[PDB]
RNA sequence: GGUUGCGGCCAUAUCUACCAGAAAGCACCGUUUCCCGUCCGAUCAACUGUAGUUAAGCUGGUAAGAGCCUGACCGAGUAGUGUAGUGGGUGACCAUACGCGAAACUCAGGUGCUGCAAUCU
RNA sequence: GAGAACAGAAAUCUCCAGUAGAACAAAAGGGUAAAAGCCCCCUUGAUUUUGAUUUUCAGUGUGAAUACAAACCAUGAAAGU
């Protein structure tokens, strides 16, 4: 029934990973495999550490919500969730930060010339002939008009020019990560 | 001794294969619908074949699967064409069997002048009760050796049921 | 008024935020008490300006519900 | 979606420190505690040992020699019941709270598609909570198997909308007042109408009330009071189907009528005046209450919830004999009436004057208190079942909570974003539920004066809400045409 | 098909990195009991694990390339190697990769007194659950090998990092203690890994708020004899702790107003 | 003279700003708790639905119509 | 016969996949994946149908196996007045109601997370391998568990009477299915259609003298009995475990030297 | 010890062929009005547990069967590789000691254990 | 492999074995295999709002691109994706 258990050296906490690091004095003669009171000793010691950890942890700030059960991706109104801090202990990352993506020559052009990047209004543009909104590109895009428009074949000429401009765009981009 | 089991018929399947894909296929679907009393299902070309100009996903053949008393009745009509004789090599190593005929009228259709002389294939599958253990979704299993239907078993079943006119076993 | 979303004439006017006929503006609908499924309450919503405020004085918009 | 501001760098630096550690009380401090009751008044000088909350309750059960719990706050030092360390000599006010605990309602079970048009009223049966009637604008009522959440019987018979329902407070008959100027009694078991309609008022029915079962002589069935826009309230003998005698005098429409447990009726009206009757003196208007300054919308009695369920309780345990039923109803009614020291019950009423008055018409004819604060008209009022609390549903989006004894203001429940229509208490006097012109139901924790769960799910505005007497289901209905049942 | 495009994205570097998957590799010398510890410890890790099921001729201190290849092909960073010999009995070599090159070896041999899951009793418990750690012994803060093993086991078993925690899920503690305090020059006490399940009983000292908690041993009683160690190059360690990098007199006031103090 | 058209888009009939109920209690409680120091200055105001937040209290109600 | 390497080169599926019993991809989704990094334990109401029985049992997925927290079977329903028709839809509803009220009782929510207090029980329907058809008895057990107060998420779609061309349920057909309306109607127009077919198919009802219109009554009283007393009663041990083993051991084949 | 539901490990569990299975359970099995789905009530869905059957599934047992597994000091701290010296030879290369450090062969054993719940002569 | 008018070695139908002699954009480790393959059903997206990176001369507050997040949105019985 005691819960306020203490020990001479204080315990540091990393509540972000739910860890408590003890730094008190341990004796070899209490822990080695000669001692058959080994497991009880270790269980008691780690019980004490867990007891302090939970004492700090339940005494955290904690948030509770008013959202119904059938909400979206969160906690329900009934359950009060402890709000954990960031992990104090510093641990090695898995991969280097993704900063390795470079900067291209179009961007230098757009920074020298007073270029402002376009707004993303959308794929659809007004086809003034047919009174519809036709997308610029993609599925029946407004650039695949001459392919089946009813007026050597000029249609194939457009298709070849357009396809080789696509080839050019890829050709230019694949030289940008050599920069 | 056999606990009431027998070579019961699961289903016979009626194929109408065509070297082409035109209105003849719709005619064949119509005749199969009229015969079996069910809407048939067209079969898409497996792979292109230039001998008859087969092109993939084109509809070559129609077929219908029929079961139960209707299957018994239509197979009974069919062997009347055979006059209850059929050559032995029809009988599978798995107990199954089938046969073919070049016509529709003899097994019970009027000429119907649009429906000309068109062909048809029977094939009948037979397995003892308990065949579900292969088909059921959960706890799928394989039918045991003493349960599997064999060529000789279908031979005996054909003998005792319809007639004894296998040709050259 | 909370923002100007789209002036149909040109994006330069939207950047300038001019209110003319047909401009899509975002309005503070918190008075209207619209609540979306999931319990969040809607306090910002689009509206198209249906008049010419230069020659009416006021800006009259209809809500895009 | 706009968000809480993120914690700053120092916020995160301080959130990692060993922090907010519960004071883990040391055994030394001990200070005196004096005991006085909030329910009626003061009761000795004591020095408890910084003890936990439960053995304050055991201290009272020992003091009066019963070994019902208590609350142990005051000064509403932190007004909290370490349970008496710094949270509350200690001036310890107490009062009897409740026997059981109702679990807050959180999940829309599902929507049921019975009614063909907008739901206008709904009541839970008093004996159980597997039954429910909702009247709608499709001219019909429906009985809902609200444990299976499925319709039992369609109750047809009105030529126009059904505007008000009431389950007989012995759990025996369902009445449906209508836009036909006629009310009908129904068989709750069969779905068949109890004979002919009760042809009555000249305008639409607005309200229904039955005799409290503690007043009916054993062996006879309770009467029913029905009000209407014609300004007259009728009282019908439910077994002989006769208007036993009408009751008129309101210049304008009558918004509501309650049949109290003192034999006095009360009837709010759009003529800015609620008038008390006396059923014993052949319905003579014994008094007039006139302080309101525009249309009087609603009425609630300190005993009203008990009047509604008098022969039953939250257990739903059936009454052994009708004499035992009447005895149980009588001991229920006095449980929340004599608790002040005398059989003195109160009545609050809400008008479009944007205000509420507290009345005690058994002795006074002028208001107990001024209940102002709302910025638009107050649409609904209902006391807590114990009669210690009052809440007002007001247009202006808000709900306010008042002291049920002197009308003092306590708090406000904000969170609705359209006009609040109705409010239903939980039978343990701890929880509210409200329905709004927005789509949402909400429940409120009265102890902490805060929202508990928001309950969206209705496509459209919600007109009705009810809390069953065992606290396990609630219901809603509105323009959405579909009954929602909600549960824990 | 652009299912692959999602896979490359899930693998490639992120500002807030995913949970670190663990790979449990059995070497040529994987005896049955080592496969038992591997099953138990990997269970303690799952759902973020992969178990390879063939013998692998990998010697992690002579040719470190195959581990890098497996850390590439399986996105897993953490790895484990099953080895045993007359020199190193019941050995688990715990790998760590940064980028995909090696960040850490370590060589922990299991003493013969280990116990499995199946040697104990079990209560209600949920798989894939965030464990809480205790690290006894002062050497964890200071000594280089013990700092390495502490970071090793935290990074191995911390699972997914979160800021809001459900009190229901606090169901088991991982306890790791050093065999005893020691000085420099004495040989590196082996570390004791134990897993304990939590049980909370009411205790009216602090009130209803904080219960009294007592433990029940479930699972891998292990003792870890420390062996050879691969320490990361100081440039890699100082570049592996880069913050993602996402003001004076300016404070985000409550209610979200940028406020400047004027001085 | 431009071709001032506004395309049929789904974006214009959707909600743009919603506020959580919990955020409503948070800001509603924070509004009272704020204090202003004379040396703090407002660099930039949060865009908030104050109509749902600036609900004061009142001891008297409006006089009836 | 198969080549020696072909058996060696082959890698064997999982044991509960060789026998077609677990869909452990769905089991992976149900047990391992979470919608929220909030470490909430997740329970799993599993419903299974045998040829004769129905098994409803909530299961916590644990590090060394699955642990059953509560369980309820169809063959217990004779205790509650349903002595026959133990597999049908109404029986699935009754079993779901039973397991719901049983776990609600034994969990303390009828008749250690100190932070809040009481808390509703959310479980997830694990159906396993039977197809998700609207009308399926597994969703009957779903409806029963939900109506019993077990707070399992679901949707209108797969309950019977939900219409594809319409967009909503039809609660009348549903209420028929909770109370065996479909079986009552079948036995009515069967005794009206063919006497021999009715007699051979419903001779339990004829022997018990249960009438078609009494199915409503038996299912209502069954629900009331279930709600009054859901506590599990272990049946009885005619013979101890040792005795069963002794009788079972003597029809064994035993391994040889 | 049978058996079922959900599992852990995922061949000691697989495939190949025979035999056996009391009770319960599983299962095949009987019927299409309803929910439901197919070309086909075969699968899927429902209904009866009723007309039947342990024949099959499933479980066991047996096998000079094919695989698969375990331990070993079984090779062996060897082959191999890493570190010093008038160690050397025309050279490929190999002594001498010292840290890591195999596999085949060999002997012996094996051919499913196990967690939670329910039920059984 | 054994079968079925045309009908062959390659047309379609049937059973048995398949254990990937299937297509996982494929390096290449694993076989993901009641799928990541095939068919069917439903259905968008360059959505919205805020903060780190960019540019002044409209930075009007993300005005605009951009990073990230959150609200949604699609689907599913659901876990979830």
């Amino acid at each position: 029934l005691p819960v306020t258990v203490e020990k001479p050296i204080p315990v540091v906490y990393d509540l972000g990973n739910l860890a408590a690091f003890d730094s008190n004095v341990l004796d070899k003669n209490d822990l080695d495999s000669s001692n058959a009171r080994r497991e009880e000793k270790i269980k008691s010691l780690t019980r004490d550490n867990v007891q302090l950890l939970i004492n700090q942890l339940l005494s955290l700030p904690m948030k509770t919500t008013t959202e119904s059960v059938g909400g979206t991706g969160g906690q329900s109104s009934v359950m009060t969730l402890l709000q954990l801090p960031d992990p104090t202990t510093d641990l090695p990352r898995e991969k280097p930060l993704p900063k390795a993506k470079a900067m291209t020559k179009w961007e230098k052009f757009a920074a020298k010339k007073g270029i402002k990047p376009k707004e993303r209004a959308g794929k659809m543009i007004y086809d003034e002939a047919s009174g519809e909104w036709v997308p610029k590109w993609g599925y029946k895009g407004a650039n695949k008009k001459l392919d089946d428009q009813w007026l050597i074949d000029p249609r194939t000429l457009n298709r070849a020019e357009r396809k080789r401009l696509v080839k050019k765009n890829e050709k230019q981009q694949r030289r940008n990560m050599k920069n | 001794q056999n606990p009431m089991r027998d070579l019961k018929i699961e289903k016979l399947v009626l194929n109408i294969s065509v070297g082409e894909s035109g209105d003849r296929l719709t005619r064949a679907s119509k005749v199969l619908e009229q015969l079996s009393g069910q809407t048939p299902v067209q079969s898409k070309a497996r792979y292109t074949v230039r001998t008859f100009g087969i092109r993939r996903n084109e509809k070559i053949a129609v077929h219908v699967t029929v079961r139960g008393p209707k299957a018994e009745e239509i197979l009974e009509r069919g062997l009347k064409v055979k006059e209850y004789q059929l050559r032995d090599r029809n009988f599978s190593a798995t107990g199954n069997f089938g046969f073919g005929i070049d016509e529709h009228i003899d097994l019970g259709i009027k000429y119907d002048p649009s429906i000309g002389i068109f062909g048809m294939d029977f094939y009948v599958v037979m397995n003892r009760p308990g065949a579900r253990v292969t088909r059921r979704k959960r706890c799928k299993g394989t039918v045991g050796n003493s349960h599997k239907t064999t060529k000789e078993d279908t031979v005996s079943w054909f003998k005792q049921k319809y007639d004894a006119d296998v040709l050259d076993k | 008024i909370l923002a100007v979303k789209k002036n149909p004439q040109s994006p330069m006017y939207t950047q300038l935020g001019v209110l003319t006929k047909g401009t899509i503006i975002e309005v503070n609908v918190s008075e209207l008490g619209m609540v979306t499924a999931g319990g969040k309450v809607v306090w910002g919503k689009y509206a198209q300006v249906t008049n010419e405020p230069d020659r009416d004085g006021c800006v009259n918009a209809v809500l895009l519900v | 979606s706009t968000l809480i501001p993120p914690p700053s760098k120092k916020q995160k630096k301080e959130a990692q420190l060993p922090r907010e550690v519960a004071i883990i009380p040391k055994d030394l401090p001990n200070v005196s505690i004096k005991f006085q009751a909030l329910d009626t008044g003061d009761n000795a000088l004591r020095v408890p040992g910084a003890i936990s909350e439960k053995q304050l309750e055991e201290l009272l059960n020992q003091l009066n020699g019963t070994s019902v719990p208590y609350t142990f706050s005051c000064t509403i030092k932190a007004s909290d019941p370490y349970s008496s360390l710094i949270k509350p000599q200690i001036t310890l006010l107490y009062t009897p709270r409740a026997v059981f605990k109702v679990k807050p309602v959180t999940r829309s079970s599902s929507a049921i598609a019975g009614h063909g048009s907008t739901i206008l009223c709904s009541a839970f049966a008093p004996h159980t909570s597997s039954r429910m009637v909702t009247g709608a604008g499709d001219n019909t009522a429906r009985i809902w198997d609200c444990d299976t959440q499925t319709p039992m019987h369609t109750l047809k018979g009105h030529y126009n909308w059904v505007l008000c329902v009431s389950w007989s407070p012995d759990g025996e008959v369902i009445a449906t007042g209508s836009m036909d100027n006629t009310i009908r009694l129904w068989d709750p078991k069969s779905g068949q109408c109890l004979g002919d309609a009760l042809r009555g008022h000249s305008k639409w029915i607005t309200s229904l009330s039955w005799e409290p079962i503690h007043l009916v002589k054993p062996g006879s069935k309770p009467r029913l009071a029905s009000s209407s826009k014609d300004g007259t309230i009728k009282i019908w003998d439910t077994v002989s189907r006769v208007c036993q005698y009408t009751m008129s005098g309101h210049t304008n429409s009558v918004s509501c009528v309650k049949w109290g447990g003192q034999g006095l009726l009360y009837s709010g009206s759009h003529d800015r005046t609620v008038r008390v009757w006396d059923i014993n003196s052949q319905g003579r208007c014994i008094n007039i209450l006139k302080s309101h300054a525009h249309w009087v919308n609603h009425l609630s009695l300190s005993t009203d919830y008990a009047l509604r369920i008098g022969a039953f309780d939250h257990t739903g345990k059936k009454p052994s004999t009708p004499e035992e039923a009447q005895k149980k109803a009588l001991e229920n009614y006095e449980k929340i009436c004599k608790k002040n020291g005398n059989s003195e019950e109160m009545m609050v009423t809400a008008s479009d004057d944007y205000t509420m008055f507290l009345w005690n018409p058994l002795k006074s004819t002028k208001p107990i208190a001024r209940m102002t604060g709302h910025q638009k008209l107050v649409n609904h009022v209902a006391f807590s079942p114990d009669g210690r609390y009052i809440v007002s549903a007001s247009f202006d989006n808000s709900i306010k909570l008042w002291d049920g004894r002197d009308g003092k203001f306590i708090s406000t429940f904000r969170g609705h974003v359209a006009s609040v229509y109705q409010v239903a208490w939980s039978s343990d006097c701890r929880l509210l539920v409200s329905c709004s012109k927005d789509t949402t139901l909400k429940v409120w924790d009265v102890r902490t004066r805060k929202l508990s769960v928001d309950l969206p799910g209705h496509k459209d505005e919600v007109y009705t809400v009810d809390w069953s007497v065992d606290g396990k289901r609630v219901c809603s209905g509105g323009k959405d045409k579909m009954v929602r049942l909600w549960t824990h | 098909n652009a299912r692959a495009k999602r896979a490359l994205v899930k693998r490639e570097a992120k500002l807030v990195e995913n949970v670190k998957q663990a790979l449990f590799i059995p070497g040529q010398s994987c005896n049955k009991n080592l496969h038992d510890i591997m099953v138990d410890l990997s269970a303690l890790k799952k759902p973020d694990m992969k178990r390879f099921n063939r013998k692998n001729d990998i010697h992690p201190f002579e040719d470190m390339s195959p581990l890098e290849f497996f850390s590439e092909k399986n996105d897993c960073s953490l790895m484990v190697l099953m080895t045993s010999s007359k020199k190193r009995k019941n050995n688990m070599t715990f790998i760590r990769t940064f980028g995909y090159k090696i960040y850490d070896m370590i060589e922990l041999m299991v003493a013969d007194n280990f116990k499995l899951l199946s040697d104990f009793k079990k209560l209600t418990f949920t798989v894939g659950l965030k464990p809480m750690f205790t690290f006894q012994g002062a050497a964890f803060d200071t000594h280089p090998v013990y700092k390495q093993i502490k970071s090793l086991f935290l990074d191995f078993f911390r699972g997914e990092s979160t800021d809001l925690q459900d009190v229901a899920g606090l169901q088991h503690v991982i306890s790791m203690t050093i065999q005893g305090d020691f000085q420099d020059g004495e040989p590196l006490p082996n570390v004791l890994f134990r897993v304990y399940k939590l049980k909370s009983y009411k205790s009216d000292q602090g009130g209803k708020r904080l219960p009294r908690i007592e433990l029940v041993e479930i699972g891998p009683r292990l003792d870890f004899k420390i062996g050879r160690i691969h320490t990361p190059s100081p440039d890699m360690v100082t570049e592996a702790h880069k913050k993602p990098k996402q003001k004076k007199n300016v404070e985000l006031d409550i209610m979200g107003d940028k406020l400047g103090r004027i001085h | 003279i431009p071709d001032a058209r506004v395309q049929p888009d789904r974006r214009w009939f959707g909600n743009t700003r919603v506020i959580s109920q919990d955020a409503l209690q948070h800001f509603r409680s924070a509004l009272g708790e704020t204090q202003k120091d004379t040396y703090q200055v407002l660099l930039r105001r949060n865009k908030l639905p104050m109509s749902l937040l600036e609900e004061k209290d009142a001891d008297e109600s409006p006089k009836a119509r | 016969a198969k080549s020696s390497a072909y058996s060696s080169r082959f890698q064997t599926p999982f044991r509960r996949r060789r026998e077609g019993k677990t869909d452990y991809y769905q089991r992976k989704r149900l047990v391992t994946q979470h919608k929220a990094k909030y470490n909430t334990p997740k329970y799993r109401l599993v419903v299974r149908f045998t040829n004769k029985d129905i098994i409803c049992q909530i299961i916590s997925s644990t590090i060394t196996g699955d642990v059953v927290l509560a369980a309820a079977y169809s063959h217990e329903l004779p205790r509650y007045g349903i002595t026959h028709g133990l597999t049908n839809w109404a029986a699935a509803y009754a079993t779901g109601l039973l397991i719901a009220r049983r776990t609600l009782q034994k969990l303390g929510l009828d008749e250690e997370a100190v932070e809040d207090g009481p808390r509703p029980f959310k479980v997830f329907l694990d159906i396993g391998l039977q197809r998700t058809t609207t009308g399926a008895r597994v969703f009957g057990a779903l409806k029963g568990a939900s109506d019993g107060g077990l707070y399992v998420p679901h949707s209108e779609n797969r309950f019977p009477g939900w219409d594809f061309e319409t967009e909503e349920i039809d609660p009348e057909l549903l209420r028929s299915y909770i109370f065996g309306g479909h079986v009552s109607q079948y036995m009515e127009e069967l005794a009206d259609d063919d006497e021999e077919r009715f007699s051979e198919l419903f001779k339990g009802y004829l022997a018990d003298d249960i009438d078609a219109d009494s199915l409503e009554d038996i299912y209502t009283s069954a629900h009331e009995a279930i709600r009054a007393d859901p506590a599990f009663k272990p049946t009885e041990k005619k013979f101890t475990k040792e005795q069963y083993a002794a009788e079972s051991k003597k029809y064994r084949q035993t391994k040889l030297s």
